Parts: structure tokens; sequence; C-alpha cells
């Protein structure tokens, strides 16, 4: 999608080298001229040349930059944007590292191409010194990078693992004091500092035999033309600014080809490590009115890491308006995983059910995830104010009455008022700024706010204080219309489901117990065992 | 743009 | 700045052990540097050679020369590259293993008030900055300043005027680099921040993946993290503008020097006075001049960072702790009677602990109860000589603590803590930590004493097995068996134990409760519930801090 600037880019690169080229061969065609003792006019003409052709390029080689970029970082951010919605339904130092060794890599090769180029312009017999000794340049430096690579690698990664040790040692520092083996650590720091010593010594090594190989073969090079080409102009059949040309070419080229060694393995790096991240990159009916009620026929589930294993089964609980349904017993039952099926989270293994006369996929999403909003296992508060904490997922904006009357609803009015700045309040992360009975009260608040066609809310109070129990159960007793919006009480305080119109127990993955909380107690199942216990 | 580093 | 100048001196004081490899460094890099000089002089010389008159050895001569001064020039760069990365090796080995010593023996409150990542900071990457300043920093300083003029004294042996127009031409771009570090700095650092703000954004996000998946709020994440996203790329895209415009501007001057220098020296070819190939040279020395300016500037710019890097390192093996020296005490037969009087322990963040006095017998069985915040444990942490009590003393055969071997005291009173912590190691080690060398025999023996046993010899090579990081693998119940087996192999007099009853098994108790070592040692058991009231034979409470 971004060739048609990506193409403008290459033309500008190349065009960028040819403009540069005019220093040396201008100026050793000018020292030619100061020996050919020629007028005044092919050496202003010449100084133009040089001036005109340089700031040409030095112009394209920035306008070529510049459309390089603001395209290479709108392809990083589309890139880490698609990678974070991937993985919610790392990069950026590889992205941009791969960007600047790419665009290096294509701007020294073009520009050693363009320099090869000009030299077969030239005398052919110059340039085949640079052909012959090319492969020595380049398979020798290769073969030593690799090593001295791998042995800087090594010792970074012991590095890391003496680091970690002694990361963990800190960490268990009350312990170690208990025991008193503080010299213990030390020696075992000390053993794999001796390792890192031990290979040190090599890593030097390759990085010496490294340089020299480098500079041995470029600079014999350097003088190997010189030689040459001072044997053909004793020859006569090359002059001597083209030798003075050739000179200035040698140096040029051999930094574009050692900077394309010390770049090349860094490229091969980053796509290799890029390759992994590319790897694990890989309509419904919209309800206009109140849902009314929920029900499920014997629906069967299982959870995703043992698919093939069902996880509970037999749902046949309605949720029937202007009533509260209950449910308890052990946790092996599928309680949470009925609660998760009730949410829309996974499609049931088995039986059927329904809401509003239709299926959970059937309703749209968002209204399926505004109508049917419940409390969590353990209440979270985000990063964000208390006034934003309090409207997660809202599809828009409410005004701040609404959020006041919930809280008030939930009883955490006075809580957000006690914070400075009311309900505006930062709140810290991972439910820092409160307790947990705070924090209970605040998601009872966030779920009363989305005015759910059903509640779910469950194991909020069971986890929480009692007061804040006590005033949960008073609220949930205390609902207006008619009991309005149903719900499911899932919690584990069993002295709150006397209030169950209809109540349920589930234990091994299928029902239990059922009716009222006095038939319940009268019978002789497990709501019977609870009741005795 | 240019390579630029510095050795040891 | 004084500080600046005493923390090179310190680095210099840490760098005193390896002198033969920085004056082997020094030598070969001085070694690189003349003949490094030298050759395009010599390279003049050869255009001038072919310019006039054919002279066989001459030529001869000046390419031998440049054979000589070539191989020369590659030697002795590569040494000196091997020989200051092995000091830098060195120096970072060994500022790594002083920075772990100093603040292995440092008190407990200041691991409790500074975060770990702090510390990891400061020993991971930073002690790699150490060994920046004088193996790399300061020799590259070293060979840009002697090479610059080693050029500069060349040129001026080439033409003066010529000289005169490059130290016109200098100071602009002195200038132009100072202005583009220190703004590519600031962009860095803003880019850092962003980045660091990016990661807040996607570990909040993945913190409570539950939640939002629950609420269906992964839309409004993924536009918040598309934001934080969009500033990032803005601010990259500002900082490579910014860098390519100063490329464009250096390239220009670059010109607007180059073309006037070669008028010049062409006027001065035509006046007769120079050759084509002392020109030739100029203009090599020309273009390795700016370059080896520009590097010394960045590398000076370096200096300062790395010296602050200095600093924040040095604050840590500065800090003085605030223990008391042992006493050396260490008698070779213990009573073990253990007394508390009037005794008042204050967090360095409050009287969490006040008035707290009784004596504990080496035969009776004695349990402290008492919820008080769960704040319980900081009587073994008393006892264990963790915290200094600020009121009162703790005394052992009426004989201070502090006064004991620290040693000696913490291999002769063991306790065990609430969540056991495993070193990551084998069973065997494990079990015996704190001991140098001392038999398997009695190793697995307690290990059988403290029904860990079947988790042992189900798993191969008995205590010789391998176990998780931190002890991951393994389960609390194995937690607290092989807890409770380091306690009994050290064979302790005053054993304390918490949350018997409230995380443990009964069979646990029963053996703590009728062993061999733990019949007539003392012991002091805390539990959360009344299951050791029964069998207590002393029961002591607290609340609020207080008896």
């Amino acid at each position: 999608s971004e060739t048609r600037r990506l193409s403008l880019f290459l033309v500008l690169v190349v065009l960028s080298s040819l403009g540069e080229m005019a220093i040396p061969f201008f100026t050793g065609r000018l020292t030619d001229w100061i020996l050919q003792d020629g007028s005044a006019d092919t050496f202003t003409r010449n100084l133009t040349l040089m001036s005109i052709l340089t700031i040409a390029s030095a112009v394209l080689e920035f306008v070529g930059d510049g459309i390089y970029n603001n395209t290479m970082g709108h392809v990083h951010s589309h890139l880490q944007g698609e990678v974070f919605g991937a993985v919610l339904r790392d990069t950026s130092t590889l992205s941009d590292s791969l960007s600047e060794n790419l665009s290096l890599f294509l701007w020294y090769l073009v520009r050693g191409l363009c320099l090869l180029g000009i030299m077969l312009w030239g005398s052919v017999s110059l340039t085949m010194v640079t052909l012959i000794t090319l492969p020595l340049l380049f398979l020798l430096p290769k073969k030593v990078g690799k090593w001295y690579q791998l042995l800087e690698v090594q010792v970074r990664e012991s590095l890391a693992k003496s680091s970690q040790v002694a990361i963990e040692a800190l960490s268990a520092m009350p312990t170690v004091r208990s025991f008193a083996n503080e010299e213990g650590e030390a020696q075992k720091f000390r053993e794999k500092l001796q390792e890192i010593k031990t290979l040190n010594q090599k890593e030097a090594v390759a990085y010496a035999v490294n340089s020299w190989t480098t500079s041995i073969s470029g600079m014999l090079l350097k003088v190997g033309i010189l030689y040459i080409g001072g044997q053909l102009v004793t020859s006569g059949a090359v002059s001597s600014g083209n030798l003075v040309t050739f000179v200035l070419y040698q140096m040029q080229f051999t930094q574009a080809v050692e900077v394309l060694l010390s770049i090349y393995p860094r490229v091969q790096k980053a796509v290799g490590s890029s390759e992994k991240i590319f790897e694990y990159l890989d309509g419904l009916l919209t309800p206009l009115h109140l849902e009314g009620l929920v029900q499920f026929q014997d629906v069967s589930f299982a959870y995703p890491n043992r698919p093939d294993v069902l996880v509970l089964q037999g749902l046949t609980f309605t949720l029937r308006p202007g009533e509260v349904t209950a449910l308890v017993g052990p946790n092996g039952s599928g309680k949470s995983t009925v609660a998760a099926l009730l949410q829309n989270l996974y499609q049931p293994t088995g039986g059927q059910l329904l809401l509003d006369g239709k299926p959970l996929p059937q309703y749209e999403h968002r209204y399926l995830h505004r109508q049917v909003a419940a409390v969590g296992q353990e209440p979270q508060v985000f990063g964000r104010s208390l006034q934003e904490n309090i409207a997660y997922g809202l599809t828009q904006k409410p005004t701040m009455e609404e959020i006041t009357a919930a809280a008030v609803k939930s009883g955490a009015h006075s809580f957000i008022s006690g914070l400075p700045q009311g309900y505006d309040t930062e709140v810290d992360e991972a439910g820092s700024q409160l307790s947990g009975g705070q924090r209970q009260a605040v998601a009872l608040a966030r779920a009363l706010i989305r005015k759910p066609c059903v509640l779910i809310l469950d194991d909020a109070t069971s986890a929480l204080d009692a007061n804040s129990q006590l005033q949960v159960e008073q609220l949930l007793y205390e609902s207006p219309e008619r009991y309005s919006r149903s719900v499911l009480l899932i919690t584990q305080h069993l002295s709150l489901v006397e209030q169950a119109d209809h109540i349920l127990f589930l234990e091994g993955g299928a029902i239990r117990e059922g009716g009222t909380h006095q038939q319940l107690m009268e019978k002789k199942g497990c709501y019977w065992a609870m009741v005795q216990a | 743009r240019r390579y630029q580093s510095t050795e040891l | 700045q004084v500080n600046n100048k005493v923390l090179m001196w310190r680095l210099l004081k840490l760098s005193r052990p390896d002198l033969p490899l920085l004056v082997a460094a020094f030598f070969f890099l001085v070694l690189a540097v003349l003949g490094e000089t030298l050759i395009p002089h010599y390279s003049g010389r050869v255009i001038d050679i072919l310019g006039g008159d054919f002279d066989p050895h001459a030529f001869a001569s000046a390419i031998f020369f440049m054979c000589l001064f070539s191989f020369g020039s590659s030697l002795s760069a590569g040494c000196r590259g091997g020989c200051f990365t092995y000091t830098m090796s060195r120096i970072n080995l060994r500022i790594r293993e002083q920075l772990f010593s100093s603040l292995l023996r440092q008190d407990l409150g200041f691991f409790q008030e500074t975060k770990t990542g702090e510390l990891n900071s400061r020993l991971s990457s930073d002690t790699t900055l150490m060994s920046n300043w004088l193996p790399l920093n300061a020799n590259v300083l070293l060979r840009s300043l002697v090479k610059v003029v080693g050029l500069y004294g060349f040129m001026l042996s080439i033409s003066p005027r010529l000289t005169l127009l490059s130290l016109l031409h200098m100071p602009f771009t002195i200038a132009a680099e100072k202005v583009y570090n220190t703004r590519h700095q600031e962009v860095l650092r803003e880019i850092q921040d962003a980045v660091a703000r990016a990661g807040q954004v996607v570990r909040e996000a993945v913190g409570g993946l539950q939640t939002v998946r629950s609420f269906g709020a992964e839309e409004h994440e993924v536009c918040r993290y598309k934001e934080a996203l969009e500033q990032c790329r803005q601010l990259y895209w500002r900082r490579d503008l910014e860098r390519a415009l100063y490329l464009l501007v250096r390239r220009v001057l670059h010109l607007g020097v180059q073309m006037l220098m070669l008028s010049c020296g062409l006027q001065q070819m035509q006046d007769g006075e120079l050759t084509q190939g002392s020109l030739l040279s100029f203009m090599i020395y020309q273009e390795s001049v700016g370059s080896y300016v520009q590097t010394l500037v960045y590398i000076y710019g370096d200096m300062l960072s790395n010296v602050g890097a200095a600093e924040k390192v040095f604050s840590y093996m500065d800090r003085q702790p605030n223990l008391p020296s042992p006493g050396t005490l260490a008698p070779t037969t213990l009573q073990g009677v253990v007394k508390f009087q009037d005794v008042s322990f204050a967090y360095p963040n409050r009287p969490v602990l006040k008035g707290l006095t009784f004596t504990l017998r080496p035969g009776e069985v004695t349990a402290l109860v008492g919820p008080n915040g769960s704040g319980k444990s900081t009587v073994a942490a008393l006892l264990q000589n963790l915290y200094q009590p600020t009121g009162g003393q703790v005394l052992l055969d009426e004989k201070p603590i502090s006064q004991y071997e620290h040693c000696y005291l913490h291999s002769q009173v063991v306790s065990v803590g609430q969540e056991p912590v495993l070193f990551s190691g084998s069973v065997r080690n494990n079990i015996a930590y704190g001991l140098q060398s001392c038999e398997d025999d009695k190793v697995m023996a307690a290990a059988q004493a403290a029904h860990a046993d079947d988790f042992i010899q189900e798993m191969e090579h008995g205590i010789y097995t391998d176990v998780g990081e931190k002890g991951s693998q393994l389960a609390a119940g194995q937690k607290q068996r092989l807890a409770i087996a380091r306690a009994l192999v050290r064979d302790p007099r005053v054993l304390i134990l918490d949350e018997a009853t409230s995380a443990l098994d009964v069979q646990c108790e029963q053996a703590l409760q009728d062993w061999n070592s733990r019949g007539d040692r003392t012991v002091l058991v805390i539990a959360h519930r009344l299951q050791t009231v029964q069998r207590a034979h002393q029961i002591l409470v607290l609340q609020e801090g207080k008896l």
C-alpha cells in the first residue's frame, strides 16, 4: 500500500547518490585541467557543476529521508496497534531498529553500487582490483563476525543470568538474614563471575581478530589500487587525475562496504526476531426494548483448556423478571462457568439457551454487554479516575448526575466524596486507591449505572466486609419497580438466599436442589446439607 | 542518512 | 565540579588493579595514531613521484613504506581494542562484585523502603555504564585529541593559509554539533517517557483482562493504545526530521568550505607553490579533521552522563548501615532461656509493639495468639535479631542478643516464616541452606522427620533433584514441609513456628511437638486458631501491640 511512496524514495536515493558523486570526479578532472594548462572557463564550469550537483544531492537525500519517515512510522504504529488488538481478543524496539537498519542498508548498498558503476565509467583495469578483492572483503569478515557475535551473546546471556541470581537473593534477603548465609550468596555470585571472566578472554581475542581482518583487508585494497594505478600511469594509459579520483573512490567504497558488513547481521537478527512476532499475530440483532426474561434448557459447557471434557450440564434455570434466582454448592459444579455463559463469554457445549426470546449470539454484542453487566469474582479498579472507572465500557458518556445517583444507590457516593475532588479523584491502579469493600461498592455502582436487564452479580459480598455484604443484601431486597431487573445470587452468603423466589443449587456439574428456601431446608439434598451445616 | 559509530 | 572530580578519582582507583593492560593499550594507541596520521602524506608523496619524472627507487621506497605503515596501523589498532575490552570486562566484574557485597550487608529496612527494580537497574544496566568511562570514552577522547593535533601539524606542514581556512570553519561545526546533540538528548528523553506511558497503558489493559472482557471494553482500551502510539509516532517523526535537517545543513557547510578551499588551493597551484600530491593529502586530512572534531564533542558529551551514572551507583555503596557490631559471644553451652522486658518496636515508616514482657523455658511449649492486625510475626522478627527494639531489650541467658555471634545466633535460633521461600537450587542445597558443609545423612534424617521424604524418594537422585525457581515448581504443603525440614536440620535451641495451625497440617505440629530436638528445646508457636491452646504448656495473648 506504501509502494507508491517507497518507489519514489528509492529513485530519490539513486538520484541523490548520482548527485553526491560530483566531488571526486570533478576535483580529479579539475587537477588534470590544472596539469593541462587550460582556460578558466572549464574551471568555473566545473566548480558550478560541483556545487549544483551536490546541493541537489543533499536536498534530494533530505526529501527521501523525510518521505521514508512519516511512512515507516505509520506502518510501525499500525502494526503495533493490530498486534495489541489481536492479543486483547516488546515490539516497538524491534520495529524501529529494523527500520533504521533496513534504511541504512539500502542507502549504503545504493551508494556502493553507484561507486562501482562510476568506477566502470573510468578505466576498467583499475576496477579489476576491486572486483577481485571484493570476495576477500566479503567472505572472511563475514566468517569472523558470526564468531564474535556468538561470543558476545554468550557473555551477555551469562551476565543476565548472574544479575537474575543476584536479584533473586536480594528479593529473598529476609530469609538470607534469618539463615545468616550472606557469604553463600557472595560465593554463588563469584562463581558465575568467574565463568564470565573465563569466557571474556575468548571474546576479546575474537574482537581483536575481527578488527585486524577488516582493517587489513580494506587498507590492503587501498594500497593495491594505488600500486596498480601508478604502474598504469607509468604506462601512460591513465591520466593522473583519474588516479586522484580513484583514491577517494576507494576510501568511499571501503567505508560503504564496511558499513554493509557492520549492518547486515543486525538486519538478519531483526527479521529473525520479527518472524516469530508475525506468527504470534495469529453482526447480530439489536434489541430496542426491555429484555424481560432469559432461560436455558439443559445447557452444557466445557472448559477451553480441555474442550473434549464437559464442565457442567443440565442448565434449566430461567431468569424470571421480578424474582431472584440462587446458586450455591461446590465450586466444581460450574457456577462460575454458568456465569460466564450467561455473559456470552463462550458458546455452550450442549443443550439450549435463550435471552429475550433469542440466543445470546443472536443479540448484538454491545447491547448484550451493556444489558447483562455483572460484578466480577474479585473487584478491580482501573488506573483512571473514579468517575471514569465507574463508567468503563459505556458506548456513550452519561451525565455525572447519573453516576452520583448510581454511587448513592450502591452506597459508594459517601466513599467517593471522602476522596478529594469528589468522584473525579484519580484512582490508583489495581484497586490501590481504597479498600476492598470500597472496590466492591464501586463494582456494584458500575453494574447499576449500566441499567442491566439481567444482573448476574456474584462473588462480590462473599469476599467483602460484613457491613458491605449487609448493605448489598439490603439494596438487593429493596429493588424498586417490583424488583425491576432480575438477579442471580451466586455468592457464598446463604443468609441472603432467603428472599429468592425460585432458588436453586448445583453440585458435580449438575443441579442438586431447588425450590423454596424453607423447602430446600426441609429436603435431603445439598441444600439440606448446607442448612444442617 | 549516514552510519556513524565509535570503536573500542 | 568537586563531586565529578572525586567520582573520576574513585573510578581511577577502581581501575588501578589493571595498570599493565592500561599502559599496553595506551602504547598501542600511540603506535596506531602515528601511522594513521603518517599514511596520507606518503600517499601524496606517491602521487608527486608519479607526476614528475619516473624514479623507480623513489616509487619502490614509497610503496614499501605504504606496506609497512599499513601493516603497522592495521595490527596496532586491533590489539588496542582487545586490551581495552578486556579492561572493560575486568572493571565491570569488579564493580559488580563490590556492589553486590556492599548491598548484602545493609539493614532490612533499606530493602523494605526500596523497590526491587531500583536495585536491579543499578546492578544490571548501570554496572555496564561503569566500564564505559576509562576503557572506551576516555580512549576515544584521547585518540581524537591527539590525532586532531597531528593532522593540524601536517596541514600546517602543507600550507598555512589553507589551515587558516579550517580554523575559521571549525567553530560553526562545533556549535551546530553541540546544539544538535542537546536537542537529540531532550527528544530521546521524551521518547522514552512516551514509551513508558504506552507500556503502562498496555500493562493496565492486560492486568484486568477478565474484567474488560466481561464489561466488553476492549475497544476503548484499543483506542487509548492507538492514541498513545500516535503520540509516540509523532515524537519519532520529530526526532528523525531534526536529525535529517542537521545532516543536510552539515553537508551544505561541508561543500561551503570544500569549494572555496579547492579554489584557493588551485590558485596556489597556478602560482607554482604546491603540487598535486600535497593537495590530495591536504584533502584527505580535511576530510578526517571534521569527523574527528564531531566525535570528540559527542564523546565529551557522553562523559557527563557516565559520571552521573557513577554517582548514582556509588550512592549505594556509600550508604551507611545502622546496625551495631556483633560482640562475638558464643557460649559452648546454652540453657536457652529467653526473656522479654517492656520492649517497644517501631517500623521505619506507630507503636506496632509496646510493653511486651514474658519469659520462656526449655521444656515448656509456649504459644502466642492474637490477631492484632496480623502483626504477631513482629515478635518473631524481633526475636531473630532482624530488627532493633526501640525500647527495652531482649536477653538470652541474661545476655543481650546483640552481643552474640551473628553466625552462632542464627545457627541456634531458627524460625520459619508464614510463606517459605526457596533458593532455586537442589533440595540438598535448599535444606542445608546456611551451612557450609555438613553430612547428608542428617539431611534426609531431618527430611524423614519432617514428613517431606514422600516427594523426595519419588524424585530422582533423592535430595539432589532440582526444583523450580523460587520453589515455584512445588506446592504450599511442600513449602511447609521443606521449611520444617530446614529448621530441624540445623538442630536449634530456640525454635519459632508461625501459622502452624493456620497453614500446616497437624501431623507437622505433632512431629514438632514430640521430636527429640523439640521435646526439650524452647519452642514458641504462633497460630490463628485455638487448635494449639489444648496442647500448649503456656499460652500468651496480645492485642493492638500490647499484652
